[PDB]
This record gives C-alpha cells, structure tokens and sequence, in this order.
C-alpha cells in the first residue's frame, strides 16, 4: 500500500517514462521511502494494465 | 529607448580554468565567479578590482549564488556537495551533503533560509540554511538538471533538465503544479515579477512563458546555443532587454518585447557560459570558458 | 524645432480596450470610444469626467463630432451606427443598414451628412437630418478601414484591407481617383491634409505615406514606429510646429516632422497599444488611447 | 506578403467571402466541405477564415 | 524650510466625489476610494492607471492599506467593510456588523487586526486573519469620524462629532482618556504623530491642533484654511521637511510648518473642496483628491 502523496509520485513519473532504469528506480525508491522492489514491481504492474491487445 | 549602448570597461583575470558563473551581488557592490579551477572570486563591481579568493571545493564549482543580504554565497561542485560561504570571512560555514552526482545549479530563495539544487542525478533538492539539512529532494527530471530558480516571494520552484521539461514545484509541499511541455531545456527562470518564464532549449532558441496560461508570448533567435547550459537575464536598469551569452563567443541582447537584436558584445576568446547584470546600473558581466578563462564587465548609458 | 509634449491627465473609466478619441471641434470636450459598449465625455483642460453614453449592444470602433459641437456618431460591432445630443446623452437615432460591424464614421463639415465604413465592405452616405440612408457605395473588396471627408465635403476618402484608397465625389457616389501601391499593403487608415490637396495613409507594413491623391504621387513616408495589426489612427498637428502624429503597437505616441520626416518626439507612458490619438483644434494639447492592458486616455501638452 | 487574388480565382474568393459575411468560424467539417466544393486544399480554406478573421482590428 | 510642489499629473475616471487616497506602504501604488461606489489602483507616481476594484453597494468614504501592500480595507454606506486582494481585486471577505455607515479605517502596524468607526456611534476592532468582529466599542455619543492605530499598535485613537478625541487601549478596549477642546467642536478627523507622542486633531472651526494627550496639553495650532463642513484628512509630512498637509474647502492643499505653524505653500489646482491628501512613504510626493465638481486626484512634487 502507497500513501496519496507515493502514488503520485509514482503515476507522475510513469506518464512521462514508462521504462525506469535499475538505477533510476533505485533513486527513485529512496526518494519516496519505497523499497527497489516495491517500486520495480509497481511498474511491472502498471505496464500490465488496460490492454486491447497483447 | 530604442538601442543600448554597452562597451567593455574592464577584463578580470585569474581564473586558471573555465569560469562557470558571474553574479552581482544584490547590494551592487560585488561580482562573485565560479570556475572549474574550484575557486570561487570575489570582484568589485564597478570597478572589476579582485577582492578575495574563497577556496574549499574539492572540485570544479558550477554555479554560485548571492543570499538577498549580499553575506553569504552557496556554490554547486562536481564533488557532489553544495557549500555556503560568508563572504567577509571566506570561511565554509555548511557543507550540503545528499546528491549523488554533480551538482550543477543553485539559488536562495529571496527570504534565504532556503537553498534550491540540482544536480546531474536528476533530482532537485531543497535545504534548510540554518542548519545545512536537506528538508526535500523532488523526483523532479529522468536527465541531468539544468536550472533551478525561485520566484519572487519564494512559493514556487521552477526546474529545468536535459529531458525536455519546465516543471513548477510547490515550495511548500514539493508537489509539481505544472510542466510546460522534444529539445533538451538547458536554462530557466522566472522574470522579475513572476508572472513570467524566460527558458533556453538547445536549438538556439530562448523563450518568453506564461506559465498560468502555458502560452508562449516571445520567441528570442540569432544566437548559437546546441550545447551549453547558458544563462539569460532580464535587463530592467534602463531599456527592457533580454540578455544572453552565446556558443559563437558574443553576448547578444534582445528588446524584450519586438524579439529585434539590439546590440552584440564583441571580446571574447571561447564560448560565453554565463551573463549578469547589476541590480541598479547599466552593468553587464560576462564569463567564458577555458580558450579564455577572464570575465568582461561592460556599460551602457541605457 | 521639437516639441515637448509631457503627460498631464489620465482619464480612466472604460473597463475594456478605448477605440478611439476625438476632440469637439469647438475645443472644449473629448470623446472616448471603448469595447465596453460606452462613449464617455472628458473636459478636454481639465480632464475632468463628464458623462457616460450608452445604447450600443456590443463594442464601439469609432465616434465623431458635428460641426457645432452638440451632436456624436458612433460605429459599432452591433451592425447599427447612432446619433447622439451630447448635452441630455440620448440616442436621437438609430442608422441601420450595414449587415455587419461598422467600423469608422465622420460629419462632413456641414455636418448634414454622415459616412459610415464596415465589415459589409460598403460606404454609406446618410443623412443627419432625417437618419435615412441617402447612398450605398460598393467601395471595397474587404473591410472599410477608415472614411474622413475633406475641408469643404464635396469628397470623401475610404481605405480598405484590398490596399486601395479612393477617393469619391460625395454628390454622385462616383469614384475620382483609386490609389494602389508595390505589393498592395493593406491600408488601415485614411485622412485628407487640412487643405484637402493630400492624403494621409497607414499601411500594416509600419508605415505612414502623405500622397498627391491627384497625381498619385506619394510626396512623404514616415517610419520607425510599429504597426503591422492594428487600425491606428494619425492626425496633422497644426497648432505649433507642422507634425505628424500617430500611435504605435509599441505603446508609445511618434510625432513626425511632417518635411524632413525625422521623428521628433516619442510619447511614453501606456501600457498597450496606442490605437487611437488626436490633436486639439487650438492649443497644443494631445489625445492618446490604449487597448485591453490599458483602458485609458491621456492627454499631453507642449510649448509648441 | 502578395494578395490572395494572385493564386486564387475570383469565383472562389467570391463564394469564401460569401461565406464569411454569414458565418465567420467554420466548422472543421463545414471547411473540409467548403475546400471540396471550391477545389482547394482543406489548409488553404482554413489559413484563408483564420486571416480573414484577423483583418480589420481596433482591439485584441 | 519652504517646499516647492508642482502639479505632476491629474488623474480622473471616479464618477462621483474621490472620498480618499492612501499611498501603499511600499511606494509603488495609490489608491483611490470614490461615492461612485469603487476603488481604483493607481501607480505612484507614473500616470498610469492599475485596475478598478468593485463590490459595495453604496459610496465608499476611506480605504486603508496593510502593511505589505498585499490587502485593502474600504468603509462603506452600506454599512460593511470589505478585506481586498489587491493583486486580485477579489474581494477576501465582507466585515459586517455596523447598524449604519462606516466612515473610517485602517490597519495595525502587524496588520493582524482592522479598527473600524462608525456613523452608529461605535468602534470595532476585526481579526484580518479570520473576518471575525473581536471587540465592540460604544465609543462615541455622535458618528465617529477617524480612527487610528499608533506606532506599536498598543493604542487606538478615535474622534467623534461629539468633540472628543478618545484613547483606547487596544487590547483591553478600556477607554483610557477623554481629551476635549474649548468649546466641543466637532472632531473631523484624527490620527497619531509617528512617534506616537502626539495627535492631530481637525475640528469643524478652521483649526488643526497637534495635542500631547497623555498630559492633555496643546502644543501647535495650524489655520488659515477653510474647514467647516466636511471631515477632511491631515498628514504629517516627513520625507523632506516637517510639514504638516491637509485639504480645504477653499480648494487648496495647506502646507505648514510643524514648528513654526506658519503655512509654507498652498496648492491651487483644484475645482472643488480637498477631501482628502497622502504623502508618499519615501519621496517628496503628495496625492490630492477633491468633490463632486472636480472628481479627480492630482500628484504633486517637490525638492525638499
């Protein structure tokens, strides 16, 4: 679970790059006091949403 | 008020490397320089006599910046830290530890318990004065940071980077509140009033924003910029000009409002990174990089 | 050699863009024209706030005076000019017939007629006396920008955005002379010389040209200022030294040496475009006008 | 920077013109139709109302 | 020790009467008050008209600035005060509560708190923060006609058609002395010294007094000018020489000498009777504004 404020963040970033880096995602994990795997797995998951085709 | 007339006053060597930033001092008294040699210089401004020599980066030195009382400087290194310096006594009184990479841009807010940074790591971050404490770091860009600027009564940031974007923060908060939406945004800042946005974008362009409204209101050309983060200015001492370096080693100066050229300052060696002007006189500083390694103070009757 | 025109009055009541200003011929009054569908009326030496007249039903481009000072036209977007009597503020009558915005309007100096441009792309010729329209003139291909008549009324002039100006003879409606230029710019404005032998002309390429209607000779241009969108008014001042007066998309007044055609004199202090200006009839007195970031008149003054 | 009238026919000035005195904001269908109609290109027809609508101006 | 102020500009557009101006703290801006209902912003000292800011019911008789410039406060006969965004012209809040007019207002020095005076005979003290009413003072016999913070705020000072001037403790509310002249003229208008050691008191008998309160004595007597029938401002002067500034119903601005009492210059200009002066916070500027027949401010300049 993600406060309001982490999920901001989160979906803001995903808008404008919907690929991180390892590096990035590890930045950005710590920035927002998210675990590296909380934050891989969210992308994972939010690239996996809504799709009209495979 | 239809052209000015600018003309070289004096050229002030000592820099052993490329000369990274010039700033006046909100007094008018100094000019303050950075440079890749780690040295931060201290000039008077009017009449471009050395002052003192401020040591104490371990690296080259980006940026650096006056508070609004003319005391104390802070300064961005590619040793990853930020320094605040009192002036009158040289001394680091903080060193601003967090970035994990260079730091390229700085600035107080006008109150000036706060500093803004960014830094090649992508993030920007906002440190608290008195105690040398990093209060929030913004997720802010996917590139290295160019620019950071508040506004003048210091409730908004707005941020610049290698990935395309202006982004406005809220000071407060660290929300972003707006992106003006690609070229890579090498400088930014808000005019006088902050009703404005003035941005440079690596294809010789310099931009005039409305950010409330997200229009374009003036586009500025005829200069060489693909490269570099240089800065511009808002020329408000006597006719209302744009002021910009160039990567063809001139200063070039645009009326604010007809985007016409109005005059081309000649007398640099290397590519002019960085331009000031004086808070009450018709003052222009101009530094370059390592080809030539001088700042050039010229004067205009307008 | 120069005058020295300084600020002295700024009249502020319209709440959008002043169209345009005109001075009563008898030198007492000014009248202001405004998007805000009003004209107001101003003591042209003291500056001091008169009356409001309203009735229009959208924005108004255009007033002008009669002869003996009591009596206003106006030109608006809602398609009808008006007859006003200044002294009880009362619309006397409503000219219908334009089918689209009427732009700019005039007395002739009898001040029994009235010319009309518009958006229609007709002249119109109508008669004060009983506000029936006596004539429809099929002047242009494109908006009417500018209609004024010259020093004795037998004929009027009219400008257009299809670059032509031409000049009419008021009893017959039959066009005299059309005036056309190198790569036809659009003429934004149009006015007789006091003496009627010439004709003063904007063009939306920054400049101002004084023509020989007759011969088609242009004899002066004026630059330096800057108008590339706006139909701006420009004036002959004759109280002092012989200038040329206009406004500017750059928020100043320029007066010109009308002979050498030197810039003499640039007039700050507005913060939009200067749409509009006029020269007092007697004294050396200045009337200027800005747009929507302004909303005020300002009247200037000089020794000569 | 030269006049219209040097790429366009006089009837098709005519008819845009026509037009524009009884509606001066066309639809982006209404204008595709209208360029079918007078042989223009859609942009042609578009760039001509948005000049048209810029012309005689006394404000913004 | 003689200024030499000379007409700058005239500024007009106010409809009715101009009630009052008051220079913004920070010199950039002056702000008209008028019957007409509105406020108007104004550039110091440029010409140059700012915005208008509309919303009372009926005329508006003081407005007032807070310390950062950022807000307004107007009295009106529709008996509310109204906090203004001046940036905005939005209207941030409507003080209700008076049973009739308010005449009089004006900040604290924090500019935490608003002190109101009242044709009901009271004073209220309002919480800029939240709009609330704090205290409720039965001040006054007849309509009270100027109200005033001192330097630090501590103090209040207030002025009645019944011929006291009063001090009120702010926190308190407690009356804390009666000051009375000869006679009990009607007390027109009233503030502190800057220092605080001092009032001014007008009275309806051509008389300004400067009054050491505390010990209830007179210590200088300014005539010479016309004050019988309308509460008219007063102002110290302390940009250049100590001047004491105030309007007439002879038209004129009076300057005089603090020490001396003797009047130094008078201002000709006006049309009809000077309600209401400013002087500009950091330069030798003065703003006047006049009745009915004159409607408009003018702006003044000297060298000392």
């Amino acid at each position: 679970v993600f406060s309001q404020a982490q999920l901001c963040a989160l979906k803001d970033r995903f808008q404008k790059q919907k690929y991180l880096s390892l590096q990035q995602m590890q930045e950005l994990s710590s920035i927002l006091n998210l675990s590296y795997k909380q934050v891989k797995t969210w992308f994972q998951n939010q690239r996996m949403k809504c799709k009209r085709w495979q | 008020p239809v052209k000015p007339n600018y003309a070289l006053k004096f050229t002030l060597a000592g820099h052993t490397k490329a000369v990274s930033s010039v700033k006046f001092s909100p007094n008018g008294e100094w000019l303050a320089s950075s440079s890749a040699d780690k040295l931060i210089k201290i000039w008077g401004a009017y009449d471009g006599k050395f002052e003192k020599t401020i040591s104490g980066h371990k690296l080259g030195i980006s940026d650096v910046a006056w508070s609004s009382d003319s005391n104390l400087l802070v300064s961005a290194s590619d040793d990853k830290t930020l320094k605040i310096w009192d002036v009158s006594s040289g001394k680091c009184l903080k060193t601003l530890k967090g970035h994990s990479n260079y730091v390229f841009c700085c600035n107080f807010n006008p109150q000036s318990n706060l500093i803004v940074s960014g830094s090649f790591d992508e993030s920007v971050r906002i440190w608290d004065v008195k105690t040398g404490k990093c209060l929030k770091t913004l997720p802010a860009h996917s590139d290295p940071v160019s620019a950071v600027h508040f506004n003048r009564d210091g409730s908004l940031i707005v941020s610049s980077s290698y990935d395309g974007l202006c982004r406005i923060w809220d000071t407060a908060s660290g929300q972003c509140l707006k992106t003006l939406i690609n070229p890579p945004v090498s400088f930014v800042k808000f005019s006088p009033n902050g009703k404005y946005i003035l941005a440079a974008t690596l294809d010789n362009t310099l931009k005039l924003w409305d950010y409330s409204k997200g229009k374009c209101l003036k586009t500025y050309t005829g200069h060489k910029n693909e490269k570099y983060c240089i800065f511009a200015n808002f020329s408000v001492t006597g006719g209302k000009w744009i002021v910009s370096g160039s990567e063809d080693n001139l200063v070039y100066i645009w009326n604010l409002q007809t985007k016409e050229i109005v005059q081309k300052l000649q007398g640099h060696t290397d590519v002019v990174i960085s331009t000031a002007c004086h808070p009450t006189e018709n003052i222009i500083a101009s530094a370059a990089l390592e080809n030539d390694k001088t700042i050039k103070l010229w004067k205009s009757d307008c």
